[PDB]
RNA sequence: UCCUCCUAAAGAGUAACGGAGGAGCACGAAGGUUGGCUAAUCCUGGUCGGACAUCAGGAGGUUAGUGCAAUGGCAUAAGCC
RNA sequence: ACGACCAGGGCUACACACGUGCUACAAUGGCGCAUACAAAGAGAAGCGACCUCGCGAGAGCAAGCGGACCUCAUAAAGUGCGUCGUAGUCCGGAUUGGAGUCUGCAACUCGACUCCAUGAAGUCGGAAUCGCUAGUAAUCGUGGAUCAGAAUGCCACGGUG
């Protein structure tokens, strides 16, 4: 909650200034962070899903919710009900502490890191990014793992527009560009 | 490539044609058989019709076209494919 | 949160090559020694330098004198 | 065991595991270990972290993986955009340096393309 | 032989070698109850990932769903955990 | 003009097929350091020491030599120690980018070589097929002709065997 305290003291005052909001509840704030691994290859074996959930349980200290197919499609050879991915919803202090470890440790551990995109805010403030490789987190041991996974991060905030979330993450020095 | 101590290479009749089109300020295409002449920075902005063996293909001169020779922009073998 | 199903999430210390000592809560358990942090990552100087196009006319005039 | 972004094997020696870096070779790895004062017969194991920080600074002296790949792609796309003979060879997939295309251009041309 | 719609003329019923479709089962949970939940499709953003897996938001508001044919129902859901 | 002169281009192209070769797929080896043993040749618009500079290809000054005198020119494989330790590897070196040297009016098409980086295929080869009977095959280097420059080809030489 270190960044939550930095939010509550300096980000709200900053955004109230740079938007001239009437109320303090009108400010944006982060709400949840969603960590998906779409594992479409677990129809080959359950152990790839079962081990990908084990790695992401190490990243964020929660047991992931194993997601399944909403319906059946044949182009991917899947039926309605197959476990096909895993997700983790992060809220509260565990959200802030993951977001600290993210922007402080893991984003610098990206190979050839050169910035993020400011064109990934889904028109309504919610930001979504995707990492190529789970080894950027130091929770994962490099010798111990075998398969390169990948996940995607979805920061859901209460900003109505796209720029109010862009200014919010920039207030958290989120490395856009 | 050539040694640096010899510098670059360019035909004298080309360097005089460049000096003429510079002083005259004319943008006529200079037809040239000098495929072996290194492009100079004063050649920038000129249409030079490099020979290829059969005709003269015009080459507009760019900044990046400085450190090369005129023959690189005049291909001598036409190849489209067998089928 | 539930009790048993979650992994251990304990506050440890992660120090870096720039000396950025940072205490975080993690599932590692042991203490952590880093290589680059967000303070010392060359995102604000190095990636700006690392384009390095260079000039072709300047290369030409550099190689000699008339 | 993590230099310039990537990891480095510990069981190998110093010059070889450095040569795992895209941009250094056995020569430049000797120049790195000579500038760091590190012997070549040691491993990436039993290195001090101060020695590895000196190694990171010495590697940071040169141009490496993302920078080097950016520079290489910039030089090739410079020839692509110029439309020189080397650009045409780079985009026809044919050999640039003036090799034979009648026979033995299989590195640039890949495996054989049967006449259909 | 049985079911559904039309013919069938706004109660029921109503024929033709008239027009169109199904059944000869399934389920020990796919039943009972309590508690809770609410779709289809499309748009944008997003690692592998692609027209189409999973994830987040938005439009929409049942155009979905109902073990199976059709009709009539279904949000207090008869639909889904 | 089917004759003659000049510039530029081509004879080097490239969906492919074959022949003849080179280098490999390594541990009877790649590496590093140290060190031992050859023969036969060429040289004046030539061979070019020594010394200096350069990582280097090379550059400068510059003796000696028409040559059993001087130069090309340190033979390598080998041996001694250490190293890698079975991996697409410290095997393999292709390809490509950048920086250069030299020849030559001139290295774009279209030269050789050097440095840094890059590190393909390839883990002994299908049907089929070739050479060789002793200083032979196999393997290792050396030199010459042609030639301003430009060989893995050709013609010769010795080493191990
Ligand atoms: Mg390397
Ligand atoms: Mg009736
Ligand atoms: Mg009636
Ligand atoms: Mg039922
Ligand atoms: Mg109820
Ligand atoms: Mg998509
Ligand atoms: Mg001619
Ligand atoms: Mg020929
Ligand atoms: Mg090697
Ligand atoms: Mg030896
Ligand atoms: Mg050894
Ligand atoms: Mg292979
Ligand atoms: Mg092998
Ligand atoms: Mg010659
Ligand atoms: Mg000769
Ligand atoms: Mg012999
Ligand atoms: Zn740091």
């Amino acid at each position: 909650a270190k960044l939550h305290d930095y939010y509550k003291d300096e980000v709200v005052k900053k955004l109230m200034t740079e938007f001239n909001y009437n109320s303090v509840m009108q400010v944006p704030r982060v709400e949840k962070i969603t960590l998906n691994m779409g594992v479409g290859e677990a129809i080959a074996d359950k152990k790839l899903l079962d081990n990908a959930a084990a790695d992401l349980a190490a990243i964020s200290g929660q047991k992931p919710l194993i997601t399944k197919a909403r319906k059946s499609v044949a182009g991917f050879k899947i039926r309605q009900g197959y476990p096909i991915g895993c997700k983790v919803t992060l809220r509260g202090e565990r959200m802030w502490e993951f977001f600290e470890r993210l922007i402080t440790i893991a984003v610098p551990r990206i190979r050839d890191f050169r910035g993020l995109s400011a064109k990934s805010f889904d028109g309504r403030g919610n930001y979504s990014m995707g990492v190529r490789e789970q080894i950027i987190f130091p929770e994962i041991d490099y010798d111990k793992v075998d398969r390169v996974r990948g996940l995607d991060i979805t920061i859901t905030t209460t900003a109505k527009s796209d720029e109010e979330g862009r200014a919010l993450l920039a207030a958290f020095d989120f490395p856009f560009r | 490539p050539r040694s640096l101590k010899k510098g670059p290479f360019i035909d004298l009749h080309l360097l005089k044609k460049v000096e003429k089109a510079v002083e005259s300020g004319d943008k006529k295409p200079l037809r040239t058989w000098s495929r072996r002449s290194t492009i100079f920075p004063n050649m920038i902005g000129l249409t030079i019709a490099v020979h290829n063996g059969r005709q003269h293909v015009p080459v507009f001169v760019t900044d990046e076209m400085v450190g090369h020779k005129l023959g690189e922009f005049a291909p001598t073998r036409t190849y489209r494919g067998h089928a | 949160m539930k009790k048993d199903i979650h992994p251990k999430y304990e506050e440890i210390t992660a120090s870096c090559s720039c000396g950025n000592v940072m205490k975080i809560r993690s599932t590692v358990g042991h203490d952590l020694n880093l290589d680059v942090c967000s303070k010392c990552h060359p995102f604000f100087t190095g990636k700006q330098r690392d384009v390095a196009t260079g000039g072709r006319v300047d290369r030409f005039n550099k190689r000699f004198n008339i | 065991a993590r230099i310039a972004g990537i990891n480095i094997p510990d069981h190998k020696h110093a010059v070889i595991a450095l040569t795992s870096i895209y941009g250094v070779g056995k020569t430049r790895s000797k120049a790195i270990l000579a500038a760091a004062g590190i012997a070549e017969d040691v491993k990436i194991s039993e290195l001090s972290e101060g020695q590895i920080d000196t190694l990171r600074d010495e590697v940071a002296k040169f141009v490496v993986e993302g920078d080097l790949r950016r520079e290489i792609s910039m030089s090739i796309k410079r020839l692509m955009d110029l439309g020189c003979y080397r650009g045409l060879r780079h985009r026809r997939g044919l050999p640039v340096r003036g090799q034979r295309t009648k026979t033995n251009a299989r590195t640039r041309k890949g495996p054989r393309k049967p006449i259909k």
